[PDB]
């Protein structure tokens, strides 16, 4: 509570809670009401039923979304998409973007990406950032670290090499050394092969 | 077997010597066991050891696999087990697995490929994850290589005994029986202790 905050948010959940019961205490004291609630509690109760999670839980992921991101020095989370040229994942991205949701990385080869964002006729993706996983500097740096991990499971540098310019390992070795906060795959490809780099 | 056993946490094992120009190697288990487990695997290589090292040497192991360094479910797994409880049991030797042959006798290729491995110099002991793997290699190279090849010889066992390949020749029994002899007086000296 605060010079920035002199009134609940106009989609806060707990309106109804504390509003319905006060104006009953209001209708009743009044003698306008016909029928008295006694039961303040189950009265309570009835009116958290009104507003469940099918009409508002989506609402409020986003709203906590958006706060973290205020607290975090307006820092959006950077999410990485490997497969960008998915056209489902550039239309979910327009939305995604328009509403501040968080920072898309896409994955590819530029022109290729560049030219499917013109075909789909999205410009709220000009500014999204764009990597061809061998052209990157840490390239070289997440191959070695893949390779020590997996070195004894399959995978000499060689391979590692090999590996890491596939999209989803790449995205996969972002997201472990914190150069992106998370990432998000699987829309063009099975569930097994999508995860499993991960 | 059945007579004399075998001594405290051993396991009877077959073994054969490769007489190279450079080195020799040891090859094992030839002769006894089917499809010895990881554990099984480690014994057999601490045996093979401690013979390589009565005759001076430094015994460097390989478990060897039809793969490098994969652990896959199967024979990887078996063989990369066994190196590490080897590793336990003998942590002054270097043992590694799993690895293919080539990969394991070569330096160069050791090396090249899989730096990260703690086997270096190449490996003069050369442990098999079965039956059918050792005998048809220590058969072939005795046959068609050009290097000498003695054995097998029965590790494991309390007391003095060796049990000769059927398809033998006089030289081949000579040679057997001169390690015997070797090990026979080794056993005796130790007992009379």
């Amino acid at each position: 509570f605060g010079r920035d905050y002199l009134i609940p948010k106009p989609f806060d959940t707990r309106v109804l809670l504390w509003v319905a019961p006060e104006v009953a205490k209001a209708a009743m004291k009044s003698g306008v009401a016909t029928r008295a609630i006694e039961d303040w509690d189950q009265y309570r109760e009835s009116l958290e039923a009104l507003q469940g999670p099918s009409k508002v839980f989506i609402r409020s992921a986003i709203n906590r979304v958006h706060q973290n991101s205020a607290a975090n020095g307006g820092e959006l989370p950077r999410i990485v998409f490997p497969e960008g040229t998915s056209t489902k994942v550039l239309k979910a991205l327009a939305t995604l973007v328009e509403e501040k949701i968080c920072q898309p990385i896409l994955l590819g080869y530029p022109e290729r990406v560049k030219e499917k964002i013109k075909a789909l006729d999205i410009p709220l993706l000009n500014d999204v950032s764009i990597v061809h996983p061998s052209s990157h500097p840490k390239y070289f740096s997440f191959v070695e670290k893949l390779y020590s991990l997996r070195q004894r499971k399959g995978i000499n540098l060689g391979e590692a090499e090999r590996l890491m310019a596939d999209p989803n390992y790449f995205a996969a070795m972002m997201v472990n050394q914190g150069e992106a906060d998370g990432m998000v795959s699987g829309s063009s490809i099975n569930y097994a092969d999508a995860v499993r780099p991960i | 077997l059945q007579t004399i056993g075998v001594y405290k946490e051993g396991i009877p094992a077959g073994l054969n010597f490769v007489l190279l120009e450079d080195k020799f190697l040891v090859l094992a288990d030839t002769t006894v066991n089917l499809n010895p487990t990881a554990e099984q695997c480690a014994q057999i290589a601490l045996q093979a050891a401690k013979i390589v090292e009565y005759f001076g040497i430094e015994p460097r192991v390989a478990m060897l696999s039809y793969s490098n360094f994969s652990g896959a479910e199967g024979t990887p797994r078996k063989m990369k087990k066994a190196a590490e409880i080897a590793r336990s049991l003998r942590p002054d030797l270097m043992i590694e697995g799993d690895m293919q042959a080539d990969t394991a006798v070569n330096p160069e290729i050791m090396e090249r490929l899989f730096p990260f491995s703690g086997l270096k110099g190449g490996a003069n002991v050369l442990v098999f994850p079965n039956l059918e793997s050792s005998n048809i290699a220590y058969k072939l190279i005795q046959q068609i290589g050009k290097a000498e090849v003695i054995g097998p010889f029965l590790t494991g066992v309390r007391r003095s005994a060796n049990v000769l390949q059927r398809t033998t020749t006089v030289d081949g029994i000579v040679n057997s029986v001169v390690f015997t002899a070797l090990e026979a007086q080794y056993i005796k000296e130790v007992l009379k202790s």
